[PDB]
């Protein structure tokens, strides 16, 4: 049949009250940030991208287009008077999404 | 450049992320607006975003 | 309109299709959070004549443990950020590819693998992946290596030491890999954590808002297609934008992506109008505050990388900017790329944009040319013995492959 | 070409550099910008209240107010609140003479030359 018949038990949650997989990705990396690292070695941590230097462009919500404006309720961002039409005709249900969309201030 | 015509990107009030115009020859300088880049650093700024130069360094 | 995916494909073999010469034909093996691929290396045949098992790297299994969906046919993936940071799944994904390769006959896999990996990879993660591959697996001697780099080292014109940026874009991240005379500069070298898996969750979000009238006939495995097929990313986002503004380009270029079919029917079986949304899912790897995140992205990572090295050794890495790996699909990335390019290198000097000759299958067959040029290699593979004199953290440092850090993992 | 914000400011607030955040509405639209500090400058210098019709040159942050809008003439001109969008690329024609060219050239500020009579 198969390649193995006896798999080892290799360290997930055998019979613990925890869940059945190892450890997820952030207690990976809270356990490797342990180890008696030097500051020039390649942790994978280390290899995260700057916060970005510029002002990110406003782009609105409903059409993609740039944005000039930003709806005082709301807080959607739009760029011409049609869209406005339609952004204050929306259900809070996809208000509420579009601000977390963009993980705004949206909880 | 030489101190003179920092003196002068000084008295254009340049600052990073402006646009400028440098003469070699005359030493003229002219601030031209802040790079469009930035136009989303505040939503209404007293100042003036030009695109880029689509041009020669 | 949308097609509809396949699923459920017969690729049954023998014992295995294993090759003539030397007794060893080692497998190739290629994980990532979108697709699986797996092959024997197929010696001396110069094109691969089959990159077998092409799957989505996403399995399910019975509520009362009787059988697991491990193939293409809810669901769970192993990989948390194209990272494998599992077991019980991670095992019946081997199985799967394992059982259709051919298993030869006794209580282990036949001969030796190269397993694809994270650019770097957490120490228990390689601890973990060889633990499962030498204490289930058994196999006799293991490489390990990355997507992005063999895709390169395919793309090569010889088997010499090169210089380059290596702009990679998988599922779950995007990596710009700057390389010295073979050397990954794992030192400086940096990823932005998105890519097509976030691309193609933003593009269903955006629907869904725009469409509350049908929030279950559109779903992520029909985005996939429209992301793939109809999508492309600008030659400068905010000059595209501005052409998609006026209702004339609008109309020319909006497509009638038609939901199927039992009022003009659209309220329910809408044509879903995508405008902007065919350049706003692409731009996510460029511009990741579009999906609110405050990373540098892909064109200011590529600036903040190079700038920090001399003047004189940048040149002979943007003499090969490399891109690969799945979102580079896209029309236009090239384009896109020479122009983010062209805005930031010195005023005459040269640049070459070079895109994998096939975006994504290139890291398999990229680790099929290694595994068969480096096959009767001594050092460069993890040989079994060595798994119980070095804890499985350990890596061999060859071309297309991490550094190593001289450590040990605690455990019990 | 010339960028023109216009409309009724509905709301303004201002706290310690400075930062701070201007509303507007037309008859068709609402916003929320925040301001630079050169725009804080100069709707505090020009004492700008909600309830005032403003048309700021975007390009000089120089307030041109017009009253004070009808539905806020309750407790200065009134009006009615501009219509369209707040932001307009306003196109202006502009007319210069000759002459008026040979004097702006002559002097620091030659343009008085025009007004004057020192030309």
């Amino acid at each position: 049949k198969d390649p193995n018949f006896v798999h080892s038990g290799h360290g997930g949650a055998v019979a613990g009250k925890k869940n059945r997989t190892w450890k997820n990705l952030k207690q990976i990396l809270a356990s490797e940030r342990a180890l008696p690292w030097q500051l020039n070695d390649p942790n994978y941590f280390s290899i995260d991208a700057p916060p970005s230097f510029k002002p990110a462009k406003k782009y609105s919500d409903v059409s993609g287009l740039l944005a000039n404006y930003t709806d005082p309720q709301s807080k959607l961002r739009f760029s011409t008077i049609e869209e406005f039409s339609y952004i204050r005709r929306l259900p809070s249900d996809v208000v509420t999404g579009y601000l977390a969309l963009r993980k705004a201030t949206s909880i | 450049l030489d101190p003179s015509i920092f003196e002068s990107l000084q008295k254009e009030r340049v600052e990073a992320g402006d646009v400028i115009y440098i003469e070699a020859n005359s030493g003229a300088v002219k601030r031209q607006g802040r790079c469009d880049t930035y136009a989303t650093e505040f939503d209404l700024e007293a100042e003036e975003y030009v695109p880029l130069p689509k041009g020669d360094v | 309109p949308f097609r509809d995916a396949r699923a459920a494909p017969d690729p049954v073999l023998e014992a295995g299709p294993v090759a003539h010469g030397p007794l060893p034909v080692p497998l190739v093996l290629d994980n990532g959070s979108f697709q699986v691929r797996a092959g024997w290396a197929c010696p001396g045949q110069d094109p691969g004549p089959e990159p077998r098992l092409q799957f989505r790297a996403v399995c399910a299994r019975g509520r009362g443990g009787a059988r697991g969906a491990s193939g293409p046919q809810m669901l769970r993936s192993p990989f948390d950020r194209n990272v494998p940071v599992n077991l019980e799944l991670q095992e019946l994904l081997l199985d799967y590819s394992f059982q259709h390769l051919g298993v030869s006959s006794q209580g282990c896999v036949d001969h030796p693998i190269v397993l694809t990996e994270a650019v770097c990879n957490p120490l228990y993660s390689r601890q973990m992946m060889s633990e499962l591959l030498f204490e289930c697996y058994g196999i006799p001697k293991v490489a390990y290596g990355i997507d992005s780099l063999f895709s390169f080292y395919h793309n090569k014109p010889k088997n010499s030491m090169c210089s380059g940026l290596i702009i990679s874009s998988g599922y779950q991240c995007t990596h710009v890999l700057p390389i010295l005379e073979g050397r990954l500069d794992a030192k400086n070298c940096k990823r932005i954590n998105l890519g097509g898996s976030q691309a193609a969750g933003y593009l269903q979000r955006l629907l869904q808002l725009k469409y509350p009238g049908h929030l279950a006939a559109i779903t992520l495995s029909r985005m996939e297609e429209i992301l793939h097929e109809h999508s492309y990313i600008a030659e400068d986002y905010v000059e595209e934008l501005h052409k998609w503004r006026c209702p004339d380009y609008y109309e020319n270029n909006v497509h009638k992506m038609q939901l199927p079919f039992s009022v003009f029917n659209l309220a329910a079986y809408h044509q879903l109008f995508v405008g902007t949304e065919r350049i706003r899912a692409p731009e996510i790897i460029f511009q990741p505050s579009l999906i609110g995140e405050e990373q540098a992205g892909i064109a200011e990572t590529l600036q903040y990388i190079l700038d920090r090295y001399p003047k004189d050794i940048q040149e002979m890495l943007v003499q090969n900017v490399f891109l690969t790996g799945g979102n580079t699909m896209y029309p236009g990335m090239k384009a896109r790329m020479e122009k983010e390019l062209l805005e930031m290198r010195p005023f005459r000097s040269s640049f070459q944009v070079q895109l994998a000759s096939n975006p994504v299958l290139d890291a398999w067959y990229g680790a099929r040319d290694w595994a068969l040029n480096h096959l009767d290699d001594n050092e460069v593979w993890i040989t079994r013995k060595e798994y119980e004199e070095k804890g499985g953290e350990y890596l061999k440092e060859h071309c297309a492959s991490n550094i190593y850090v001289p450590i040990r993992l605690p455990k019990q | 070409e010339t960028e023109i914000i216009e409309g009724e400011v509905v709301e303004i607030q201002i706290d310690r550099s400075k930062v701070g955040k201007l509303t507007l509405k037309t008859t068709e639209m609402e916003t929320i910008y925040d301001l630079g500090t050169k725009m804080i400058e100069s709707l505090t210098k020009d004492k700008v209240q909600a309830g005032d019709v403003i048309t700021i040159d975007k390009a000089t942050g120089k307030i041109s107010k017009l009253g004070r809008s009808f539905t806020r003439a309750r407790d200065t001109k009134f009006v009615q609140c501009p219509d369209g969008e707040l932001q307009k690329r306003k196109e202006v024609v502009h007319t210069v003479s000759l002459h008026e060219i040979d004097v702006i050239n002559s002097r620091t500020q030659g343009f008085l030359a025009l007004f004057s009579g020192d030309t």
